[PDB]
RNA sequence: ACUCGUGAGAGACUGCCGGGGUCAACUCGGAGGAAGGUGGGGAUGACGUCAAGUCAUCAUGCCCCUUAUGUCCAGGGCUUCACACAUGCUACAAUGGCCGGUACAAAGGGCUGCGAUGCCGUGAGGUGGAGCGAAUCCUUUCAAAGCCGGUCUCAGUUCGGAUCGGGGUCUGCAACUCGACCCCGUGAAGUCGGAGUCGCUAGUAAUCGCAGAUCAGCAACGCUGCGGUGAAUACGUUCCCG
């Protein structure tokens, strides 16, 4: 009747994959249908900084920040899945929200 | 079904083939309406002319990335590989002219502290 | 930065345009990124200290 | 021909020929021509009396050109250079009045170089 | 280039004529990075030559460049703060390169106010031998033969 | 330049002082430390001592210089040639 | 089924052959192959040197003020100008100038933020609001060079843009000194630049546009990136420098 997407983001690949695997296993145990964690574009923020204070501009250093994002789509909204959803433990660096 | 992919310095093309008449479709335009270059014309003719079976295939191209020459080269390579696939006997021909050698040349990074790539600011002795 | 200047920066300005960056860790008014709020020197030093969630050396 | 007592060039487009006056340049030529209705593909060689008469009628009726423009510009300048105005004092010393830079620039204002 | 000679670049065969002289010329006249405009300029000049001489462009350009192809060059060698001019023969490749460079560089001086007719006119003049490229060739040979004395350094 | 929608700029002190003066049938010398304020036609009959950083320059405004700020007629920096 | 988004893996390893080789490293040529010899580029900078730079990022020993060099506040300066140096951008045009049509890039950024349609403006823009905390919506289906058609015909030019005048828009409590942008006008220097000197060896220079950081607005032509088009020669160490 209703399908739910969950956006699922982290810098770390290990933690994000472990969270996805745990959630998929829990859904399989509960008895609900999910498409799977389809990949999404990885956002990258790029910055430049000056290595030396007080002159010598030509020497600089670049910084990055990478955020890997994915979606997990669940069909057939089994009530037990909704009951057991928010109690699932997640890694510190992984953030998941509903849509 | 047959589908082939070509790439040339950030231009990506996908080509589908039909054994139909001697005409081409480039996202809804013919070979003269789109890529209106004689040089590009011979470049795209080079595979078929080398294999000597012009006017035997109708192509349909979907294009992205790059500019005129990049997409022209990408289409050339894609159709060359497609022809090699459908008729492998012509494999020892294009390699003689080196049409199977994909071109690994791209844009070099602009390096900080300079003007661009390898260009450098003017140097004064005083 | 003088402590008086730091406190005046901590004091909210009486006009909207009278506000500036005033880097958090030190207080260097120049080159303060809005993503972090830190001056570039402090940002680089802390990032190389392994105490920021996401920052890393860039190479490409 | 003639253009408010001035000698029109023998071979110039009227959209370019009307630029030769002190008050009409690029856009005003076309605005005057459109409000008048003269075809812009001809030459001064063909410019007959009717175009000339509608032309000076329109230029009399639209704005100020030639000498009066010079004297009104001078009137504004004299208003600004004898009331203590900052722009006037900057005119007096031969320096840019728009708060420009004179450390190395403003060559066309001060003039040619006099090396010291 | 200190260790040894770098491998020579290949020349792409000209698709319309089959000889690389025309593509060399269009590559040299190229500037600001545009192949199409330079190609059309050279092709217009060649077709004006077609309609003005009635002969095949390849052969006429061939013997024109042959008649403007230099044979010897003068090189500077400095000792004790004073220079010496030594004559050295030239390989045909650099000879043709210098001839074509002279043509292109001095094709911006004809006073007929358009580049394509400039090229056509100078190509035809060099075909007739009255072009300024012939003058530079004669000057270069005068310099080479007059200063043939200073060659005992053998270079 | 200045958005005319907000109207000509005049801060309250000298406006109130000139209100007191001209409602008391009196015209005196006004000294102000403001330079950004504009020239008001009601002020044309008065004079203003405007500050340049050290002290005040007195200016007797007329109808010739209307429409400009005070500082447009009171130079600040000093340069006596080379 | 095809790019693509993102994970894992295969593959360039003198692997094979032939000549030079001391049957050696190594060098060239050839075969297959996307690439043939560290495929291309980043990151990483040993021991040492200049009593090099930074007490103004921060802390740091000694000395100094300590009712002041502390300290809040209003205006003004860091943009002042007869000069000289350095780094850049725009031009001296016909490989061009002006007018309409025409088709392909990448990356990036966006909450009191990107902000589309309509309403009215020559153009900044005033009305208000649909899509999005963002592969969803906005940066026009994302640009210019390119190509086509019209014209200008070599002049201080339908080049060039400076200085100057009148009238405005946006933001900011507040635009004169001292923000940007818009309309209109006269249109200065400027004719390929002396002695001398600079960057560069393959997708490089040269040219063209786009994006970001800081930013309410910008002096940004600056810096860090992206993509389009894209050639020349390298004989050889004699000389100049490290």
């Amino acid at each position: 009747g209703q399908k739910i997407r969950i956006r699922l983001k982290a810098y770390d690949h290990e933690a994000i994959d472990a969270s996805a695997r745990k959630i998929v296993e829990t859904v399989t145990r509960t008895g609900a249908s999910v498409v799977g964690p389809v990949p999404l574009p990885t956002e990258k923020n790029v910055y430049c900084v000056i290595r030396s204070p007080h002159k010598y501009k030509d020497s600089r250093e670049h910084f990055e920040m990478r955020t890997h994002k994915r979606l997990i789509d669940i069909l057939d909204p089994t009530p037990k899945t909704v009951d057991a959803l928010m109690r699932i433990d997640l890694p510190a660096s992984v953030d998941v929200n509903i849509q | 079904p047959i589908q082939t992919v070509g790439r040339r310095k950030e231009a990506v093309v996908r080509v589908r083939l039909v054994p139909g008449t001697g005409q081409f479709n480039l996202d809804g335009r013919t070979l003269e309406n789109y890529f209106p270059n004689k040089v590009h014309q011979q470049l795209i003719k080079a595979p078929l002319v080398t294999v000597d079976r012009v006017d035997q295939f109708d192509i349909y191209a979907h294009l992205d990335g790059g500019g005129p020459s990049g997409q022209a080269g990408a289409l050339r390579l894609a159709i060359a590989r497609a022809l090699i696939l459908v008729q492998p006997e012509d494999r020892p021909a294009l390699k003689k002219a080196g049409f199977l050698t994909r071109d690994p040349r791209a844009i070099e990074r602009k390096k900080y502290g300079l003007k661009k790539a390898r260009k450098a600011p003017q140097y004064s002795k005083r | 930065a003088k402590k008086a200047l730091v406190h005046k920066a901590n004091k909210k300005p009486k006009f909207a345009v009278r506000a500036y960056t005033r880097c958090n860790k030190c207080g260097r008014p120049h080159s303060v990124y809005r993503k972090f709020g830190l001056c570039r020197i402090c940002l680089r030093e802390m990032a190389h200290a392994g105490e920021l969630p996401g920052v890393q050396k860039s190479s490409w | 021909a003639r253009l408010v007592g001035v000698d029109l060039p023998r071979d110039k487009r009227m959209e370019i020929a009307l630029t030769y006056i002190y008050g009409i340049g690029r856009t005003r030529s076309n605005e005057i021509l459109a409000a008048t209705g003269i075809d812009k593909n001809m030459r001064t060689k063909d410019l007959t009396d009717d175009q000339v008469t509608v032309l000076r009628d329109y230029i009399e009726g639209n704005l100020k050109v030639e000498g009066d423009l010079r004297r009104e510009v001078q009137a504004d300048i004299r208003r600004k250079i004898e009331i203590g105005c900052y722009q006037g004092l900057r005119h007096r010393r031969g320096l840019p009045v728009r708060g420009q830079r004179t450390k190395t620039n403003a060559r066309t204002r001060k003039g040619p170089k006099r090396t010291i | 280039p200190r260790k040894g000679p770098a491998p020579k670049r290949p020349l792409v065969n000209d698709p319309v004529y089959g000889s690389q002289l025309v593509t060399q010329l269009v590559n040299k006249v190229l500037l600001e990075g545009k192949k199409s405009l330079a190609e059309r300029i050279v092709y217009g000049a060649l077709e004006q030559a077609r309609e003005k001489t009635g002969t095949d462009p390849v052969v006429t350009l061939k013997r024109a460049l042959d008649n403007v192809k230099p044979a010897l060059e003068v090189r500077s060698r400095r000792v004790g703060g004073a220079t010496y001019q030594v004559p050295v023969e030239v390989r045909p490749d650099r000879s043709t390169t210098l001839a074509l460079r002279w043509l292109v560089n001095f094709s911006r001086q004809r006073r007929e106010k358009t580049m394509v007719e400039r090229l056509a006119n100078e190509i035809l003049d060099a075909s007739n031998g009255l072009g300024a490229s012939v003058k530079r060739r004669e000057d270069t040979h005068k310099m080479a033969e007059a200063n043939r004395a200073f060659a005992h350094y053998r270079w | 330049p200045r958005s005319l929608k907000k109207g000509p700029f005049v801060d309250d002190h000298l406006l109130k002082k000139v209100d007191v003066q001209n409602e008391k049938n009196t015209k005196q010398v006004i000294k102000t430390w403001s330079r950004r304020s504009t020239i008001i036609p009601d002020f044309i009959g008065h004079t203003f001592a405007v500050h340049d950083g050290r002290k005040h320059v007195p200016v007797f405004v007329t109808e010739a210089m209307v429409g400009h700020k005070l500082g447009e007629f009171a130079p600040t920096r000093t340069f006596k040639g080379h």
